[PDB]
């Protein structure tokens, strides 16, 4: 790795992001926000995605 | 030495639940 090389054999850092969809609890997750629960009427739900 | 495994090694393949069904 030398500055004049050409930029095929320039230096290139690599980060890989690997993660398992939904199976089981989960840990990372987005910025959305939460709100109350209501019971016995027809809502939209969306549980952990 | 050896000895006959009856009927273990069974284990949930997945992490999902599921209830009174025949699974393949």
């Amino acid at each position: 790795f030398q500055p004049t090389n050409g930029v095929g054999y320039q230096p290139y850092r690599v980060v890989v992001l690997s993660f398992e969809l939904l199976h089981a609890p989960a840990t990372v997750c987005g910025p959305k926000k939460s709100t109350n629960l209501v019971k016995n009427k027809c809502v939209n739900f969306n549980f952990n995605g | 030495a050896y000895t006959n495994s009856f009927t273990r090694g069974v284990y949930y393949p997945d992490k999902v639940f599921r209830s009174s069904v025949l699974h393949s």
